[PDB]
């Protein structure tokens, strides 16, 4: 599924 | 993790087995619908031993209804709790075995055994690693004594590295029923100790004795006598499905009791049994717990241990105790009891702390004892035997099936050497 | 937009986001729509929230916990076997803290009245009402059914009651505790309930 | 021997009359 | 018709016809025990015996069920709290 984007 | 596979064998094993599991849901909470009630953690914590889950969220008993009459597992359907075993997990019968130990586990027995052992090995190998297995069976008619000890016979050669239990319930001789009784008495027996790990006795008319005076009841049905016996049962494997300080494994309990591998036949007492015009007379204490389950008329079994002595023993509380006024009492019964307990052994008796009580108790104990006090109890049926056997009474209803002069006599012979060995242990 | 499209949570998302991304826009380089990083919301409203003794709790008390919705049924067996489990770990992690760590919301598809009070006099922690439609829009919004009743928009059936799930901030899927799930581990799948990632900011 | 109802305090009286009240 | 010295008491037999109607039935009780040492309603109070069969002496329940060591190896400064409300010092 599309997943949350990691903290930059 | 730990699984235990409940066999009932016998009408007199399906209906003991009926109220087993008739308090065993009332120990951990489940409504006879299957679904849980009793939003408790430990209730259901070790709930594999005794249960199986079946994918709707219900508890589905490891436990085999096994007979060749089907009235009597009939009347399970009909009473209260038949819901909960599997219809898979009976073993239907249609001529019935008519209290035959002949017509039981040689020939109309044997095509029942390729249905009862393909139900009992398919949920065996269904768990990990399977601890012990426990039955319910009679020694007074023929579906129990007869076919129940077939059973006996493949389980213990097809799973020889486990261990495995028996409820038996003895012909009585005071009380007569089933006529037929030491035939089906002394053709489980010899049997019974060259294939099975460890057997405790069950006697009825101990049963009516206790309901007479210690629970003081007027007239009762067998429901009230198939109470205490699952009473027993809860106890003897509370442990193996609750926590303790001082653990009981079941196979913990053969160790620590059985010396020698022809002597495995024990007396069970149950405590506190009173009635309810006393309870506000008892003010319930760890010490008159002791000296009630050390009286000889609280047993189960009706052999009168002042006559022999006791070998060794294990005493099982259960509730909360102070294990300090356990463990110097149990010191304390052994000391008075000198002349009740053989001399050879320092600490005869062995402790237990079940760390959960019964229903309805703060705490209870349950008794388990090798003893020596069972030569008597085989000693009479050595003479009723011996009677039926002087010259060829009631017997060739088993000789038209296939028995022989031959077997008869190593089942008489067997036994009194079973009872030649209890004597010189004195 | 997580973890589905098709929500009542996320099509009053993609409302309410929208009108205020206008109210910017006339008022002013903005983009319409806005992002789904942009996009802030409340979850739960001042009313929704009910504690034990059914006395009115803000969401404010919600900031450096590790919330979770548990969906449940007081008749359904599979959640009766699950229950005590759940109270364990509840207890097990509010005292082992000098802080209270883990909070469950209990969200429930009872049959009727009575039957969420029979399920709700043992339950320590918080709950939310069947009647108040936040319990009806959060079901669709997590997936969660015990069998197709109501249709999903093309989607499948991601859970089986009880599912215990961890919740993010904006209502996105943390991670999974698979109870009845493709993994199926009944029984200990709290253990996997990690409280690092997981938090309501 | 004769068996009488629990009102008779013949043979036992109160434990007799609690389980089956007759 | 208690003016003039009733001698006759077939009148209290009108109303009780069948005598099993459960209104003379047990209904009064003149020893001399229960004239001098009696209270309002302390004999006619039913006795507790058990809510979960012959085996329940009393009422414990599982509501009471807690191992030796979930009771006792509890968190310590909830044992402070506790003990606080009862004499820890
Ligand atoms: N403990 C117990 N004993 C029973 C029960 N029913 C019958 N018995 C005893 O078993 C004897 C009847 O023989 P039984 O074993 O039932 O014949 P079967 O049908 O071939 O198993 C009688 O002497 C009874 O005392 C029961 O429910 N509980």
């Amino acid at each position: 599924v599309a997943k949350p984007l990691p903290p930059p | 993790m730990r699984e235990i596979v409940h066999v009932q064998g016998g009408q007199c094993g399906n209906q003991i087995g009926a109220k087993f599991w008739e308090v065993i849901s009332d120990e951990h909470g489940i409504d006879p619908t299957g679904t849980y009630c009793g939003d408790s953690d430990l209730q259901l914590e070790r709930i594999n031993v005794f249960y199986n889950e079946a994918t709707g969220g219900r508890f589905v008993p490891r436990a085999i209804l096994m007979d060749l009459e089907p009235g009597t597992m009939d009347s399970v359907r009909a009473g209260p709790f038949g819901q909960l075993f599997r219809p898979d997990n009976f073993v239907f019968g249609q001529t019935g075995a008519g209290n035959n130990w002949a017509k039981g586990h040689y020939t109309e027995g044997a095509e029942l055994i390729d249905s009862v052992l393909d139900v009992v090995r398919k949920e065996a190998e269904g768990c990990d690693c399977l601890q012990g297995f426990q039955i319910t069976h009679s020694l007074g008619g023929g579906t129990g004594s007869g076919m129940g000890t077939l059973l006996i016979s493949k389980v213990r050669e097809e799973y020889p590295d486990r261990i495995m239990e028996t409820f038996s319930v003895f012909p009585s001789p005071k009380v007569s029923d089933t006529v037929v009784e030491p035939y089906n008495a002394t053709l489980s027996v010899h049997q019974l100790v060259e294939n099975a790990d460890e057997v405790q006795v069950i006697d009825n008319e101990a049963l009516y004795d206790i309901c007479f005076r210690t629970l003081k009841l007027t007239t009762p049905t067998y429901g009230d006598l198939n109470h205490l016996v699952s009473a027993a049962m809860s106890g003897v494997t509370c442990c193996l499905r609750f926590p303790g300080q001082l653990n009981s494994d079941l196979r913990k309990l053969a160790v620590n009791l059985i010396p020698f591998p022809r002597l495995h036949f024990f007396l069970i007492g149950f405590a506190p049994l009173t009635s309810r015009g006393s309870q506000q007379y008892r003010a319930l204490s760890v010490p008159e717990l002791t000296q009630q389950m050390f009286d000889a008329k609280n047993m189960m079994c009706a052999s009168d241990p002042r006559h022999g002595r006791y070998l060794t023993a294990s005493a099982m509380f259960r509730g909360r105790m102070s294990t300090k006024e356990v463990d110097e009492q149990m010191l304390n019964v052994q000391n008075k009891n000198s002349s009740y307990f053989v001399e050879w052994i320092p600490n005869n008796m062995k402790s237990s702390v079940c760390d959960i009580p019964p229903k309805g108790l703060k705490m209870s104990v349950t008794f388990v004892g090798n003893s020596t006090a069972i030569q008597e109890m085989f000693k009479r049926v050595s003479d009723q035997f011996t009677a039926m056997f002087r010259r060829k009474a009631f017997l060739h209803w088993y000789t038209g099936e296939g028995m022989d002069e031959m077997e008869f006599t190593e089942a008489e012979s067997n036994m009194n050497d079973l009872v030649s060995e209890y004597q010189q242990y004195q | 937009s997580q973890p589905v499209f098709a929500s009542p949570l996320n099509v009053e998302k993609r409302r309410l986001n929208e009108e205020r991304a206008l109210m910017q826009a006339q008022k002013a380089n903005i983009q319409l729509p806005p992002n789904y990083g942009d996009m802030d919301l409340i979850l739960f409203p001042e009313g929704s929230l009910k504690n034990s003794n059914n006395t009115v709790i803000p969401q404010s008390h919600l900031k450096g916990k590790s919330v979770a919705l548990y969906f449940a049924d007081g008749a359904d067996p599979k959640c009766a076997s699950l229950l005590p489990f759940l109270l364990n770990y509840y207890r097990t992690m509010n005292e082992g803290g000098a802080n209270q760590k883990i909070e469950i919301i209990f969200v429930s598809l009872d049959r009727d009245r009575e039957a969420f009070e029979s399920h709700r006099a043992h339950m320590p922690w918080l709950s939310i009402d069947l009647e108040n439609p936040l319990t009806e829009i959060l079901k669709r919004h997590f997936r969660v059914m015990k069998e197709y009743e109501v249709p999903t928009y093309g989607y499948g059936s991601r859970t089986g009651v009880p599912s215990v799930i961890v919740i993010g901030s904006d209502g996105r899927e943390a991670q999974f505790l698979p109870i009845c799930s493709g993994l199926e581990e009944g029984d200990r799948a709290l253990l996997r309930w990690d409280w690092r990632n997981t938090k309501f900011a | 021997m004769a068996i009488h109802v629990s009102r008779t305090h013949r043979e036992d009286y109160i434990r007799s009359l609690t389980p089956r009240p007759a | 018709r208690l003016d003039a010295h009733n001698d006759q008491k077939l009148t209290s037999w009108r109303i009780p016809h069948p005598l099993y109607t459960e209104l003379p039935q047990g209904s009064k009780y003149e020893t001399h025990y229960r004239q001098s040492y009696d209270y309002e309603d302390w004999a006619r109070r039913p006795v507790r015996l058990s809510k979960y069969g012959l085996l329940g002496h009393d009422d414990s329940g599982a509501e009471s069920w807690t191992t030796e060591t979930r009771s006792e190896y509890e968190p310590p400064r909830l044992r402070r709290d506790q003990l606080k409300a009862a004499g820890q010092w």
